[PDB]
RNA sequence: UUCCUUGAUGAUGUCAUACUUAUCCUGUCCCUUUUUUUUCC
C-alpha cells in the first residue's frame, strides 16, 4: 500500500531468511596426570562438561604459577558455592604433593533440548519408517504469560463446544449462516496515548492506557516508560528524556531497564533508528552499571550479537562498541562461564555470532587472559562443532585484534595446528582459514612461528578437491611474502602450478582466492620477469577479464589491484596494451573498470615507457569512454587527468580533438554532462598551459566567462573551478579576461546561496584578490566586504575559512581601520551571527597590518554594554596572540588591565574566554621576561578554579597549564601547596588535578621547590643531601 | 584537641574551625605555614557559588 | 632527568643490529637498526620491555653472535618493600638479574 | 545560628552561632579573660576554647 | 566513545585526509606548524597506509603540529591515532 | 595519568607523596653530573659508591610505611 | 502465504470489566478450538485479555474477519501476541520425567 | 518604668530563555558471507 510505499521508504527489512531466526530467541605432576583423573572424578559428580575440565588443568603449564584466580575464574563457571570445597581441596593436595616428590542448570537446559530433538527426531525416523504448532502444557503457559492474569473457566458446556470446536470447525463450517444489519445516547472514548502510540506498541505500553496513582516498584516501572520518549516523539524529548534516564541509573537499577527495554530491542517490527537510539541508551547506562549487569549479560548479547552480523558498517561498530563496554564491564569470569554452552548450540548461526563475540571480549581483556579457554575448547574431545567454533574464534580474533596479534602468536597457531589434520572436513577447513588471517595481520613477520604448519599445508594443496583447496591457496598464498625468497623461491615454483590449472573453475569464492594469491606469488621481488609473461598473462586476460566479475563489487577491486601489480612487473605497455581495447565495449562498469586500472598503472609505472600507435588508442579510448558517462563519476575524470599529466608534451598533438570536443560537450546535451566537461578543464588547465597553446586560452577563458551567467549551480560551480585552475597556470597580466572585466562579474554571484557555487566563488575571488587585487579599484572592494559579512552563514567550514582568510587578503589591500570597524559591526543583540569567525577576522585582520595600530579601537569597543559583545572582543584578543606569538611581548600590558576586569565576574563567559586569552599570550611571550605581570594576572584567575562548568573548567586548566610555563613552576606550586590536603574533598579533588598538571611536564624541575618538611617518629622526610656543605 | 593542636605552630593561628577536620593535621600545620605560598581562597562554605 | 624516561642506561649490540636504552625505572624501550638499500643507517621503530615498579641497576648489551639478542637488566622490584609495614621486605630481598631477549621475527622483547 | 555551642574560656558560655562564636575571638570580655588571664591579646590565640 | 589509542610512538609519519588537513590534531587548530606527527603502525597499518588520523578516508597530506602543544610538550604522549571506542576499523 | 608515576589523588597520604619526592630527588642526582659530584666531594667516596648507596636508598627513604 | 510474525496468542483488549467468559468463549469460539484464554484480573490487566487456539490459521481468519469487531459500544483491539519477553519467571525445565517417558513406552 | 513589616536557603517539579565546543550538517561501504566436504578426459 501507498502508505507502504512512503513507509517503507520510512526504514526496512533488508535482512536475509537465514537472519530471521531472530525473531526465535527467547530472552534468556604425573600425579598431575593421575591428578587428571582425580579433578575429572570430583568435577564429573559435582556429567561429562568438558572445557570446564580443561579450563580448569589449563593452569598447569605455567607450573608453580597458579592460584587463587583459579578460584576466581572456576568461581564463577561451577555454582561458586561448591568452588571454594573444590580449588581448596585442590591447593592442598598440590602443595602436598608438591613437597613429597544458575549456570550448571543452564547447561543441563541445553543438554536437554538436544536430547530433545533427538525424540522428535528420531520419533519421524522410525515414523518415516513408519514446530512452532507444537501442542502445549499448563505449566508452560502460565510463564510464557506475564505474571497477573487469570485463567478462566466459563463452563464445561462452554469448554464443551469449545471441544467441540474444531470437530465443529468442519463440522459447522459447512452448515448454516449469514449475519443481517438493522436500519436504525452513546459513551465509552478509548484512550489512546504523552507523545505518540504507534498502533503495534500498545502491546508495550499498554499499561499507559491506564490513568491512575498510588499503585513502589510498579512506580518505577510505570515510571521508566520515560522509554517512549526515548522511542518516539520529538528530537528535544528524545534529549531530555535521555539524561533523565542517565542519572536515573544507579537508581532503578538495570533489572527492571532491561526487563523493559529488551522486548524493544527485540521488537519485530523495529525501525532504523528506534533501534540505533536503544542502542545509545544500552551504552549509555553501560558507561554507569558495572558490577550491576552480572545477571543481565548472556540477557543482553543475545540481543546485541545479532549487530554483528549487519549489512550496516556504522551497525558493526556501534556493536562491538557495546560488546566490550560489557565485556570489560562485567567480569572476565562473568563472560565466560555466561558464554559456553552458546558454543555447541545446534545452530550454526548462533555459533558464528558467538565467536564474534569471543572476538571483541578479547579485545577488550587481552588474549591471555582468555586463552588457556580457547585452547581449552580446540582440544575439546566431546564433539567438533565447537572445535568449529572455537578455531572461528581464533579468526576474527585475527581480524579484530589485526596488527596488534602479533606476540602470542606462537601460542595462537600453536592451539590451532592440531585441526588441520583432522578428520572431519570443516574443522581443517576454518582452521587454515584462520592461519591465513593470521599471517595477514603478521605482515611482515614471524614466519617461524606458523613455521611447523607448512609441511602439511604444502602437502594438503596437492590432494584437495573443493571449497578447502582453495582455502588452504589462501593461507599460502597470505604466507609467500613471509618467507626467504630461496626458501620461498623453491615453494613459490611449486604452487604457480596449480595456481595455473586453477584459473579456470566456476566457483566464485576461488576466483577471489587464486586472484589474490597471483598478486603476491607473481607479486614477488624474487620471480622471474618473462615467466609471467609467458604461462599466466594470457589465461589470466582470458578467464578473468569478463563481465561476470566486475558486476559484483569486491572482484572489481580486488581484480584491478591484481592486474596493477602485474604491470608493476612486467611493465606498462603489456598490460595497457591488452585492455586498451575494452574502452570501446559498451556496458559501463567494465569500461569505469579498465579506466581506472590504466588511471593507476600510469600512476605507478609511469607513461614514459608507452609506445606511439598503442598511444593513439588510448586518447582515441579515454575520448570514446569520456564522451559517454551514465553519471558524472569521478573515475573516468581522474583517471584521464592521470593520464595526461603523465603523458606530458607527449600529449600535444591531440589537443584540438580534446578541446574541440571539451567545447562541443560543453554546450548542450543539456546541462547535466556540462559540469563534467567544466572540470575536464579544471584538470587539464596545466597541460594546456606549458605547451604553450594560447589560442586554447583564448577559448577558455572567454568562452567560460560566458557560462558564469548559468543559472544551474551544478554547472556555474565545476565553471569556476575551470577558472581557478585557468588562474593557476596563466598569471593575472595575462589574463584574457583581463580581470578588470572579471572580479566585478563575479562579485554579484556570492548569493547564490547553494553550496558548490559558494566554494568555488569564494575560492577564486581570495586568489585573485590575493595576487593581482591592484587591478580593482578600491570602491569595488568595499562593495565586496559588505557581500562577505554574510557568507559567515555558511553550514560548512571550508567556506567560511577560506572567507575569512579573503577577508584578511582585501583588509592588506585597503588598510585596516575600516575593515575591522566594518567587521564591529557584528552586534550582541544577534549572536549566531558574529559568531566567531568574524572575530577570527578581527584576528587575522590585525595581523595583516601592525596590530600595534589596531588595539585602541578594539579595546575601546569593549566598553559597549552589549554583552555578547563584549566576550566577542575577548576572544579577538585570544585568536589574536595565538597568531601573533613573540609580539605579544609588547601589548601585553593593553590588555593586562582589561584581562582584570573581564576576569572578574560579570559571569563565566566573561573568565572562560579571557582565561583562554591568558593561555595563548602565556605561552607566545615565552622567557623574554615579561612575567611580572603575568605573576600579577595569575591572581585575578585564580580563584576561578572551583567550578562544575565543563567550559569554564577546561578552560582554565589551559590558563594554568600554560601559565606554568611562563611564570615556571615555583611560583605554581607555592599555589598549589596548601591546597594538597586541605581537609575537604572538594578542594583535596583540584589542587591534586592541578599539581598534576604541573607535575608532570617539569618533573625534573622540581626537586628544588618541595619544601623542607620535617620528620617524624617512623620516618625521615628531610633529604639530608642537599645541606652537605663542602 | 584544636585546642593542643594549637600550640605546635609557628603560626598556629592559622589553624581554623574545619581544619582539625584534618585527615592530616599534623602537616597541614607545618605546610600551611610555609614561607611564601599562598593561602586557600575562601569561597566554598560560602555556598554562593563565587560572585552575585 | 626523569625517574621514568629512558636515555639514563644504554646499550647496544656487539652486532650493532638493535640497541636498547633504558631509564632508570618502569621503561626499557629498543630501537632495532639495519642499514639502508644503500648500507646507510636505518632506523626500526620501537618496542617496550615494560615491567611495573623495577629498578634497573644497570644495563649491558651482550654477546650472541647473529642470535636473537639479549640484554641484561640489572633490576630490584621496591613493590614487596612498600607493602611492608614491617620494614621486613626492606632487607631480604634481592636484586633481581634477567635477560631480556630481542626476537626478531616475532618482534616483540620478552622477558 | 541557632546551634548549641559553648565557650570554655568566658564562664563556659552558652553560644547558638559559629559565625557568632567567631566573633567571640574579637570581644572585650573575651580578651579580658586572656589578658587579665596573663595570656596576651590578638591573633595567635584566636582558636582558644579551653 | 572517541579517545587516544595512545600506543608508542613509532617513526611513521602520520597520514590526513581532505577535511583534517589544516589541523594541528590536538590543540585543533590551524595554526602555525612546525613539527612533525608520528604514530605507531599498529594504530597506522594496510587500509590505514595513508589513512585519516580522524575520519577514515585516504590521507592526503601530513599533519603538522602546532608550537602551541609543542612548548607544552604534548606532542611526544603516545601516538595520537583516535579510536572509536568501537574497534579502529 | 594513572600510568604515569607520581599522579596523586586526592587520598595521597603524607607518607607517599614524600616518598614520591625523594625518589625524583634521587634521578635527578644520578642525572645532573655536577650536583653528584657535588655530593662525592663533600662526602668522601667514589662517585660510584655515591651511586650505589643512592640506588640502596631508592626504595627505603623515610624507612618503612604506616 | 502467511507472514512469520503472528502466532497463536493473541492480545485482546477494549473490553467492559463485568464481561463473560460465557460470550468470550462463543464469540471467540468461530475460528477454532480454544487452547485456552486469560483475563486481566488485576488493577492494571482488568480490562484485557490473551486468546490462544489449537492452530494459528484458526487465529489468523480471527485476527481477519474479528478486527475492529464490536462487542457492547466497544472496539475491541485485536493483535497478535508477541512473545519471548517475561515469561521466565517460570523457569526452563520438567524434561527429566517426561522424556524418560517417551524413551520408555515406546522404547525410542 | 510599658512596644512593630522583615530576610534567605536547600530539596522536589519536564515552565521559560540565553549560551558554550573553528563540535556537528558529509562523509562513508572492504574482509558478516555462516550449512549437512563434494563441479565431469
Amino acid at each position: 500500500d501507498p502508505f507502504a510505499e512512503h513507509r517503507p521508504p520510512k526504514i526496512a527489512d533488508r535482512e536475509d531468511e537465514y537472519k530471521k531466526h531472530r525473531r526465535t530467541m527467547i530472552i534468556s605432576a604425573e600425579k598431575a596426570k593421575a591428578g587428571e583423573l582425580k579433578v575429572v572424578n570430583g568435577a564429573a559428580a559435582s556429567d561429562q562438561t568438558p572445557g570446564a575440565t580443561p579450563k580448569k588443568l589449563s593452569s598447569w603449564d605455567q607450573a608453580e604459577t597458579p592460584g587463587h584466580t583459579p578460584s576466581l575464574r572456576w568461581d564463577e563457571t561451577p555454582g561458586r558455592a561448591k568452588g571454594s570445597e573444590t580449588p581448596g581441596a585442590t591447593p592442598g593436595s598440590k602443595i602436598w604433593d608438591p613437597t613429597p616428590s544458575e549456570r550448571d542448570t543452564p547447561g543441563h537446559g541445553s543438554g536437554w533440548a538436544e536430547t530433545p530433538r533427538t525424540d522428535r527426531g528420531g520419533d519421524s525416523i522410525g515414523e518415516t519408517p513408519t514446530e512452532r504448532n507444537r501442542p502445549l502444557s499448563d505449566e508452560e503457559l502460565d510463564a510464557m504469560f506475564p505474571e497477573g492474569y487469570k485463567v478462566l473457566p466459563p463452563p464445561a458446556g462452554y469448554v464443551p463446544i469449545r471441544t467441540p470446536a474444531r470437530k465443529l470447525t468442519a463440522t459447522p463450517t459447512p452448515l448454516g449462516g449469514m449475519t443481517g444489519f438493522h436500519m436504525q445516547k452513546s459513551v465509552n472514548d478509548q484512550p489512546s496515548g504523552l507523545p505518540f502510540l504507534k498502533p503495534d506498541d500498545i502491546q508495550y505500553f499498554d499499561k499507559l492506557l491506564v490513568d491512575v496513582d498510588e499503585s513502589e516498584e510498579q512506580k518505577e516501572r510505570k515510571i521508566m516508560k520515560l522509554l517512549l520518549k526515548i522511542k518516539n516523539g520529538t528530537p528535544p524529548m528524545r534529549k531530555a528524556a535521555l539524561r533523565q534516564i542517565t542519572d536515573k541509573a544507579r537508581e532503578f537499577g538495570a533489572g527492571p531497564l532491561f526487563n523493559q527495554i529488551l522486548p524493544l530491542l527485540m521488537s519485530p517490527t523495529l525501525e532504523d533508528q528506534e533501534r540505533h537510539l536503544l542502542v545509545k541508551v544500552i551504552d549509555r547506562i553501560l558507561y554507569k552499571l558495572d558490577d550491576l549487569v552480572r545477571p543481565y549479560v548472556h540477557k543482553i548479547l543475545v540481543v546485541i550479537e545479532p549487530l554483528l552480523i549487519d549489512e550496516d558498517y556504522y551497525a558493526r561498530v556501534e556493536g562491538r562498541e557495546i560488546i566490550s563496554n560489557l565485556a570489560k564491564a562485567a567480569g572476565l569470569a562473568t563472560m565466560i562461564s555466561t558464554m559456553r554452552p552458546d558454543i555447541d548450540n545446534m545452530d550454526e548461526y548462533v555459533r558464528n555470532t558467538t565467536a564474534r563475540a569471543f572476538a571483541v571480549v578479547a579485545s577488550a581483556l587481552g588474549i591471555p587472559s582468555l586463552l588457556p579457554f580457547l585452547k581449552a575448547v580446540c582440544k575439546s574431545k566431546k564433539s567438533w562443532q565447537a572445535r568449529h567454533t572455537g578455531i572461528k574464534i581464533v579468526q576474527q580474533i585475527a581480524i579484530l585484534m589485526g596488527c596488534a596479534i602479533l606476540p602470542h602468536l606462537r601460542s595462537l597457531v600453536e592451539i590451532i595446528e592440531h585441526g588441520l589434520v583432522d578428520e572431519q572436513q570443516k574443522v581443517r577447513t576454518i582452521s587454515a582459514l584462520a592461519i591465513a588471517a593470521l599471517a595477514e595481520a603478521a605482515t611482515p613477520y614471524g614466519i617461524e612461528s606458523f613455521d611447523s604448519v607448512l609441511k602439511p599445508l604444502w602437502k594438503g594443496i596437492r590432494q584437495h578437491r573443493g571449497k578447502g583447496l582453495a582455502a588452504f591457496l589462501k593461507a599460502i598464498g597470505y604466507l609467500i611474502p613471509l618467507m626467504d625468497a630461496e626458501y620461498a623461491n623453491y615453494y613459490t615454483r611449486e604452487v604457480m602450478l596449480i595456481l595455473i590449472r586453477e584459473f579456470q573453475s566456476p566457483d566464485e569464492e576461488m576466483k577471489k582466492i587464486v586472484l589474490k594469491v597471483v598478486k603476491q606469488c607473481c607479486g614477488t621481488d624474487g620471480v622471474e620477469a618473462n615467466y609471467i609473461k609467458t604461462e599466466i598473462l594470457p589465461p589470466f586476460f582470458k578467464h578473468f577479464w569478463q563481465h561476470r566479475m566486475a558486476l559484483d563489487r569486491r572482484n572489481y577491486r580486488q581484480l584491478v589491484d591484481t592486474t596493477v601489480e602485474l604491470a608493476n612487473k612486467v611493465g606498462a605497455a603489456e598490460i595497457i596494451s591488452r585492455i586498451v581495447d575494452d574502452l570501446k565495449d559498451e556496458a559501463e562498469q567494465y569500461r569505469k573498470m579498465v579506466m581506472e586500472t590504466i588511471e593507476k598503472i600510469m600512476g605507478n609505472l609511469g607513461a614514459a615507457d608507452i609506445d606511439h600507435k598503442l598511444e593513439e588508442q588510448l586518447i582515441d579510448g579515454i575520448l570514446y569512454a569520456f564522451q559517454e558517462q551514465t553519471t558524472e563519476d569521478s573515475v573516468m575524470l581522474n583517471g584521464f587527468g592521470t593520464v595526461v599529466n603523465a603523458l606530458g608534451k607527449r600529449v600535444k598533438p591531440y589537443l584540438p580533438q580534446i578541446c574541440g570536443t571539451v567545447l562541443w560537450r560543453l554546450n548542450n546535451k543539456s546541462a547535466k554532462v556540462r559540469q563534467q566537461a567544466a572540470d575536464l578543464i579544471s584538470r587539464t588547465a596545466v597541460v594546456m598551459k606549458t605547451c604553450q597553446e594560447e589560442k586554447l586560452m583564448g577559448h577558455l577563458g572567454v568562452v567560460l566567462y560566458e557560462y558564469l551567467g548559468e543559472e544551474y549551480p551544478e554547472v556555474l560551480g565545476s565553471i569556476l573551478g575551470a577558472l581557478k585552475a585557468i588562474v593557476n597556470v596563466i598569471g593575472m597580466h595575462k589574463m584574457t579576461p583581463p580581470i578588470k572585466d572579471l572580479l566585478p562579474r563575479l562579485t554579484p554571484i556570492l548569493k547564490n546561496r547553494h553550496e558548490k557555487v559558494q566554494e568555488n566563488c569564494i575560492d577564486l575571488v581570495g586568489r585573485i584578490a590575493d595576487r593581482g587585487a591592484e587591478y580593482v579599484s578600491a570602491r569595488e572592494w568595499m562593495r565586496i566586504c559588505f557581500e562577505l559579512l554574510e557568507l559567515l552563514k555558511a553550514h560548512k567550514k571550508a567556506i567560511r575559512r577560506a572567507t575569512v582568510n579573503t577577508f584578511g587578503y582585501i583588509a592588506k589591500a585597503i588598510g585596516p581601520h575600516d575593515v575591522l570597524a566594518t567587521l564591529l559591526n557584528n552586534l550582541k543583540v544577534q549572536e549566531r551571527q558574529n559568531r566567531v569567525c568574524t572575530t577570527v577576522a578581527i584576528a587575522i585582520v590585525a595581523e595583516t597590518c601592525s596590530p600595534f595600530t589596531v588595539l585602541p579601537a578594539l579595546m575601546n569597543e569593549y566598553r559597549v554594554p552589549e554583552l555578547n559583545v563584549q566576550n566577542g572582543v575577548l576572544k579577538s584578543l585570544s585568536f589574536l596572540f595565538e597568531y601573533i606569538g613573540e609580539m605579544g611581548k609588547d601589548y601585553i600590558y593593553a590588555v593586562t588591565p582589561l584581562l582584570e576586569d573581564a576576569l572578574m565576574d560579570r559571569d563565566l563567559v566573561h573568565r572562560q574566554t579571557a582565561s583562554a586569552v591568558v593561555q595563548h599570550m602565556s605561552l607566545g611571550v615565552y622567557g623574554f621576561g615579561c612575567e611580572d605581570s603575568l605573576n600579577h594576572l595569575l591572581n585575578y584567575v585564580w580563584p576561578n578554579v572551583f567550578e562544575t562548568s565543563p567550559h569554564v573548567i577546561q578552560a582554565v586548566m589551559g590558563a594554568l597549564e600554560g601559565l606554568r610555563v611562563a611564570i615556571g613552576p615555583c611560583r605554581m606550586l607555592q599555589y598549589c601547596l596548601q591546597g594538597l590536603f586541605h581537609p575537604a574533598r572538594k578542594v583535596r579533588d583540584v589542587y591534586w588535578k592541578i599539581y598534576n598538571s604541573i607535575y608532570i611536564g617539569s618533573q625534573d624541575a622540581l626537586i628544588a621547590h618541595y619544601p623542607r618538611i620535617y620528620n617524624d617518629d617512623k620516618n625521615t622526610y628531610i633529604r639530608y643531601e642537599l645541606d652537605y656543605i663542602l | 584537641t584544636v585546642a593542643e593542636l594549637k600550640q605546635l605552630v609557628a603560626r598556629p593561628d592559622v589553624v581554623e574551625m574545619h581544619d582539625v577536620t584534618a585527615q592530616d593535621p599534623k602537616l597541614l600545620v607545618h605546610l600551611k605555614a610555609t614561607r611564601n605560598s599562598v593561602p586557600v581562597p575562601r569561597h566554598w562554605c560560602f555556598k554562593r557559588k563565587y560572585l552575585q | 632527568c626523569r625517574r621514568i624516561v629512558p636515555g639514563q642506561f644504554l646499550a647496544v649490540d656487539p652486532k650493532g643490529r638493535a640497541v636498547m636504552i633504558s631509564a632508570i625505572e618502569k621503561q626499557k624501550l629498543v630501537y632495532i637498526l639495519n642499514r639502508d638499500a644503500a648500507a646507510r643507517l636505518t632506523i626500526s621503530s620501537p618496542l617496550e620491555a615494560h615491567k611495573a615498579n623495577t629498578l634497573v641497576y644497570h644495563v649491558v648489551g651482550v654477546d650472541v653472535g647473529f642470535e636473537n639478542p639479549m640484554f641484561a637488566c640489572l633490576e630490584m622490584d621496591y613493590e614487596e618493600a612498600d607493602n611492608d609495614p614491617t620494614g621486613e621486605a626492606a632487607a631480604n630481598t634481592q636484586q633481581t638479574l634477567t635477560f631480556y631477549e630481542l626476537d626478531l621475527g616475532l618482534n616483540h622483547v620478552v622477558r | 545560628l541557632n546551634i548549641n555551642y559553648n565557650c570554655e574560656i568566658c564562664g563556659n558560655y552558652t553560644y547558638r552561632g559559629p559565625k557568632a562564636f567567631q566573633r567571640h575571638f574579637a570581644e572585650w570580655r573575651h580578651a579580658h579573660g586572656m589578658r587579665c588571664l596573663g595570656i596576651p591579646n590578638t591573633a595567635h590565640f584566636a582558636n582558644v576554647t579551653q | 566513545d572517541l579517545i587516544f589509542c595512545r600506543k608508542q610512538a613509532g617513526v611513521a609519519i602520520g597520514r590526513l585526509c581532505e577535511k583534517c588537513d589544516g589541523k594541528c590534531v590536538i590543540c585543533d587548530s590551524y595554526v602555525r606548524p612546525c613539527t612533525l606527527v608520528r604514530i605507531c603502525d599498529e594504530c597506522n597499518y594496510g587500509s590505514y597506509q595513508g589513512r585519516c588520523v580522524i575520519c577514515g578516508g585516504p590521507g592526503v597530506s601530513d599533519a603538522y603540529y602546532c608550537k602551541e602543544c609543542t612548548i607544552q610538550e604534548k606532542d611526544r604522549d603516545g601516538c595520537p591515532k583516535i579510536v572509536n571506542l568501537g574497534s579502529s576499523k | 595519568q594513572s600510568k604515569y608515576i607520581g599522579t596523586g589523588h586526592a587520598d595521597t597520604t603524607k607518607w607517599e607523596w614524600l616518598v614520591n619526592q625523594h625518589r625524583d630527588s634521587y634521578c635527578s642526582y644520578m642525572g645532573h653530573f655536577d650536583l653528584l659530584n657535588y655530593f662525592a666531594i663533600a662526602e668522601n667516596e667514589s662517585k660510584a659508591r655515591v651511586r650505589f648507596n643512592l640506588m640502596e636508598k631508592m626504595l627505603q627513604p623515610c624507612g618503612p610505611p604506616a | 502465504r502467511l507472514p512469520p510474525e503472528v502466532n497463536r496468542i493473541l492480545y485482546i483488549r477494549n473490553l467492559p470489566y463485568k464481561i463473560t467468559a460465557e460470550e468470550m468463549y462463543d464469540i471467540f469460539g468461530k475460528y477454532g478450538p480454544i487452547r485456552q484464554i486469560r483475563v486481566g484480573n488485576t488493577p492494571e490487566t482488568r480490562g484485557t485479555a490473551y486468546v490462544v487456539y489449537e492452530d494459528i490459521f484458526d487465529a489468523k481468519n480471527a485476527c481477519d474477519h474479528l478486527s475492529g469487531f464490536n462487542v457492547c459500544n466497544r472496539y475491541l483491539v485485536v493483535l497478535y501476541y508477541n512473545a519471548n519477553r517475561a515469561f521466565q519467571k517460570m523457569d526452563t525445565k520438567k524434561k527429566e520425567e517426561q522424556l524418560k517417558l517417551l524413551k520408555e513406552k515406546y522404547g525410542i
